[PDB]
């Protein structure tokens, strides 16, 4: 500010002309040459990164059935756990753009049915997805799945 | 009486203790200066060749 | 003093500055105006570029004047060597300060009795500073020593020490009878005051925390000089909390290689 | 032999002193301190200038004389005998005998104690005294002693005894109280109602 | 033979890096009667050292000669007459340890009875 | 003060109390994630759910 | 007026800020629909009870712009059963629903959960208009 108004009046009342550069080169070139000399001479990458970085319980991997190759893929999961029983595959959805959003599961009503272990599961398990927050995330839905099928276990005995 | 019974009640533990696991060491110095009724030791828990590392 | 060389080193840099922001701004206005892709950000970037360094050369132009306020009043061979020599001290300087704390060895093996003069003339040397301090050697019982510092009028201090290594601390108030009925000194009794039973357990945690394998007299030194930091007692107040008292209780706790007072409590 | 402040609460606009004083030691019960006994302070006045003679319950064998800006000893028990036996050079000018009650409460190095004033048998002030134990010098705490304060009375709360005014390293003793309790007598003997 | 020679390569290791930080201490120590003698002595560190590094050398070109088996292979995961004259040596090892016990408990409970008894003379 | 919540942790030489221990050392050092996954959260990065890797410990 | 419609169906997708840590630690058991829905739509009855005539559609107006406003599509599903079984015992007209829903300038396209859901929600209650409503529907 101080100092230097004149050249900014001088410049805002210069500005937006169709020869303002030549001005300034023919005012300003010669000095500055003579002083100083010459001038200088699919699947997206999250899903596979969190696929291997899950824990060894888990092995999902692609849907042999539906689409692929997309913004939406479709996963089917088993468990291996030496601790915990076996239960159904728990197969999800993953639309487009995973960061920033939740997938969802399909739930499969008759599969979890006609035992009480597994509609006690079933139950658990929609309480705790009522329990898990927005923008969460796919390893959270797998660990969610393997603490409600332990504690069912635990209080089946 | 009481302050001599419990000293060497606590030397005996520290020695058997000394005596009985040799997975880390343990070494223990008395003071020098004494009362009637108190003593003072020192403990010091190291390995048998990295004495000078992890102290 | 010393610090007429540190403003004149710093008027050099705002002088080389000044010129460089000159030179700066000249060769900038004499660019000329860029593209930038669409018409309404040309015309911003222009504007918005000239105008820092006008703002940068009008600070500079201000900070030296803050400065110039702030500002007041055989050979060769001979010289040669002057300049040499504070060069190797600095040089070794930094070489010792990083090969310390890196220790690379593991045992003292391979593959203590001292002069009474000795200890005498140390605890002396270690007297002749710090004037608050004030130290009194004895020797009641054998050759063990028995030491009273006295810290300003707030901390006495009573340490026996075997064969000058410190072995035993227990620190008083200064209106608490510190000699015993015959007259001699009272190695055993306690100090009747919470704070200083805390302080007598963190005097404690230092000596046993001070221990140094082959040099003994930096071990006592690093002591002495951990000790005169609590004159300032009951006057600063913990770095965490804010306040002085915490259950009744002033900050008590001197930190390591950084002097700042704090509450047990606080860690 | 710690660093001691001496100030009177006012009543408080109503209700009468116990009402004060049973707040003010239900505050003290809640902080955390307990209780550790009772104490009592007394004082007499004697002319032929004036002289006072005061008792203190903490120091059980001590007797102290004060003059108004003259010297101050501290004797022993036998002092007031002595002026028994004089009896015809000072007068004990009567109907001026006043004391403070109460009880005393400890809490971790602090000494708390709350009192009644009476002129014999009639109550008319309230006095409080907090004692720091580890510190001798005085207004080298003095932040201690204000945050407490603040701590227990939020308002009310005095700051700058007089006697501290000697700006010098001195060391504060056990007759600098003694002034400040004439002083605070005095107070409430000048203003009554 | 040649562990022993590894362990003495290590520890003049331990012992190189100690003089180096020796000889920077003893420099930043100098401060422009005694500099004769404290180069006298900087001249006998770094002349050790010298033989120090020669030995080192020596040491490394006696052990590089004598990998067929590497590493990684020898952990294991989850998945003769020596022993005879050494067991005598940790017997007697052993022994003599238990009898230093004995002369040690003994000692420290005469320094306490001296200790109690001299404390209270007064 | 004040309070905000309540919640009751379930019930599943012998004078030391095991489980008093054992649960003062998992709040305290488990809670400093707390305020780390929230503040990841408030300032939009997507991570994943706090959870326990390789080893138990951990 | 719809304070205390908003805390009622607050406490219907309340999320618990403090949990997805610590898990497997508090005893009690979250409440099903079985459950939850009985006492919200008890609770939406007493709130429906005191309402007057020209007042009935601009709190389901409101209510509307609540479940699309939620991120989560299943919380978003057990609220349209809220709806389905508060229209179904008479208590709503299964009329002003519809509209209601339909109308509402937060649902296009692009959002295809809420698209899906709303759609096939809208076709379980259709039979229960008459056919004025059909035609404007
Ligand atoms: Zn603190």
């Amino acid at each position: 500010q101080y100092l230097c108004q004149p050249l900014l009046d001088a410049v805002l009342a210069n500005i937006r002309s169709p020869v303002f550069n030549h001005s300034l080169y023919r005012t300003f070139v010669p000095a500055m040459t003579a002083i100083h000399g010459p001038p200088i001479t699919s699947i997206p990458s999250v899903l596979q990164g969190e696929v291997a970085r899950l824990d060894p319980k888990f092995l999902v991997n692609l849907d042999p059935s539906h689409c692929s190759n997309n913004g939406t893929v479709h996963l089917i999961c088993k468990l291996d756990d030496k601790d915990l029983p076996s239960v159904p595959p728990l197969e999800l959805s993953v639309p487009a753009d995973y960061p920033a959003q939740s997938p969802l599961w399909i739930d499969r009503q008759w599969q979890y049915d006609a035992n009480p272990f597994l509609q006690s599961v079933h139950r658990c398990m929609t309480s705790r997805l009522l329990q898990l927050p927005d923008k969460h995330s796919v390893t959270a839905l797998l660990n969610t799945w393997a603490q409600s099928v332990h504690q069912a276990c635990l209080s089946a005995a | 009486a009481k302050h001599i019974f419990l000293r060497s009640r606590a030397a005996a533990t520290i020695d058997s203790l000394a005596s009985r696991i040799e997975d880390p060491q343990i070494q223990a110095h008395w003071s020098n200066i004494n009362d009637v009724y108190e003593s003072s030791v020192k403990v010091l828990i190291t390995s048998q060749g990295y004495e000078q590392i992890c102290k | 003093v010393s610090v007429n060389l540190e403003a004149f080193s710093q008027a050099i840099s705002a002088i080389q500055a000044l010129r460089s922001s000159v030179s700066r701004v000249f060769d900038c206005l004499k660019d000329g105006m860029r593209n930038k892709e669409t018409l309404e950000g040309r015309e911003k970037a222009f504007i918005a570029h000239f105008q820092d360094n006008l703002h940068s050369v009008n600070r500079d132009l201000n900070e030296l004047e803050r400065l110039s306020n702030l500002v007041g009043k055989l050979y060769s061979q001979l010289l040669q060597a002057y300049k040499w020599s504070n060069k190797l001290q600095y040089h070794a300087g930094l070489a010792s300060g990083l090969l310390n704390q890196q220790s690379l060895k593991r045992s003292a093996n391979q593959m203590l009795v001292l002069p009474p003069q000795y200890v005498d003339d140390v605890i002396s040397r270690i007297d002749r500073m710090f004037p608050e301090m004030s130290i009194h050697l004895s020797r009641p019982n054998g050759t063990s020593a028995m030491l009273l510092v006295t810290l300003g009028k707030v901390l006495k201090v009573i340490v026996v020490m075997r064969s000058l290594f410190i072995d035993r601390t227990i620190v008083k108030g200064y209106n608490e009878n510190v000699y015993t009925e015959d007259g001699k000194l009272d190695i055993w009794s306690k100090s009747n005051y919470q704070v200083f039973q805390k302080v007598t357990d963190h005097a404690t945690t230092a000596l046993l925390h001070y221990q140094l394998p082959q040099m003994p007299d930096v071990v006592v030194r690093s002591f002495m000089t951990w000790l005169r930091s609590y004159i300032k007692l009951f006057q600063a107040p913990c770095q965490r909390c804010g306040k002085f008292l915490q259950d009744g209780l002033p900050p008590t706790w001197r930190d390591f290689r950084t002097l700042e007072a704090f509450h047990d409590t606080c860690r | 032999m710690g660093v001691t402040c001496v100030s009177q609460m006012p009543v408080a606009e109503g209700k009468s002193v116990q009402q004060t004083v049973e707040l003010l030691t239900r505050k003290l019960e809640m902080l955390g301190a307990e209780k550790q006994g009772t104490f009592c302070v007394d004082c007499e006045t004697y002319h032929t200038k004036l002289m006072y003679v005061m008792h203190n319950s903490e120091y059980p064998l001590s007797c102290f004389a004060l003059f108004e800006n003259g010297p101050c000893l501290i004797a022993d028990t036998n002092f007031d005998v002595l002026m028994v036996k004089l009896k015809g050079f000072f007068q004990s000018a009567k109907a001026s005998k006043i004391e403070t009650r109460g009880t005393r409460y400890q809490y971790c190095d602090f000494l708390v104690k709350v009192g009644t004033v009476t002129m014999g048998p009639s109550a008319r002030g309230i006095s409080v005294e907090v004692e720091y134990g580890p510190c001798v010098v005085a207004s080298d705490c003095w932040s201690l002693l204000l945050e407490f304060l603040q701590s227990f009375l939020g308002s009310h709360t005095p700051g700058a005894p007089a006697v501290f005014g000697n700006r010098h390293d001195a060391v504060y003793g056990p007759a600098d109280t003694m002034v400040q309790y004439m002083e605070l007598f005095n107070k409430i003997r000048k203003q009554q109602q | 033979n040649t562990a022993s020679l590894c362990r003495i390569g290590q520890e003049t290791v331990q012992d190189i890096v100690y003089r180096t930080m020796e000889i920077f201490q003893l420099l930043r120590n100098m401060q422009l009667g005694t500099y004769q003698d404290r180069l006298t002595k900087l001249q006998d560190n770094l002349r050790q050292l010298s033989v120090l590094f020669r030995k080192l050398r020596l040491v490394y070109d006696k052990c590089n000669e004598n990998d067929p088996i590497p590493v990684e292979q020898l952990i294991p995961y989850v998945e003769s007459e020596e022993r005879r004259e050494i067991a005598e040596v940790n017997k007697k090892l052993k022994q003599k340890n238990q009898q230093l016990k004995q002369i040690m408990d003994q000692l420290r409970n005469l320094i306490w009875d001296i200790n109690a008894m001299l404390a209270m003379r007064n | 003060a004040m309070a905000l919540l309540l919640q009751q942790f379930k019930e599943n030489m012998c004078a030391f109390n095991k489980v008093l221990a054992h649960f003062v050392a998992m709040c305290d050092t488990n809670m400093p994630f707390v305020g780390l996954r929230l503040e990841l959260s408030n300032l939009e990065i997507p991570h994943q759910g706090v959870q326990v890797e390789g080893d138990g410990f951990s | 007026m719809e304070t205390q419609l908003q805390s009622i169906f607050e406490e219907v997708v309340k999320t618990e800020v403090i949990e997805e840590a610590f898990p497997g630690m508090f005893m009690d058991t979250p409440e099903d629909e079985k459950t939850k829905l009985i006492s919200c739509l008890g609770a939406f009855r007493q709130f429906w009870g005191g309402l007057s005539q020209e007042s009935h559609e601009q709190c389901i107006q409101w209510i509307v712009k609540f479940i699309h406003g939620q991120h989560s599509p299943k919380r978003i599903s057990f609220l349209y059963d809220c709806l389905a079984m508060a229209v179904e015992t008479g208590l709503l007209p299964p009329r002003l629903v519809c509209e209601s829903l339909i109308n509402s300038d937060t649902l296009e396209w692009e959002r295809t959960q809420l698209w899906a859901l709303t759609f096939k929600l809208v076709r379980k209650i259709i039979g229960g208009v008459d056919y004025k409503g059909v035609r404007d529907l």
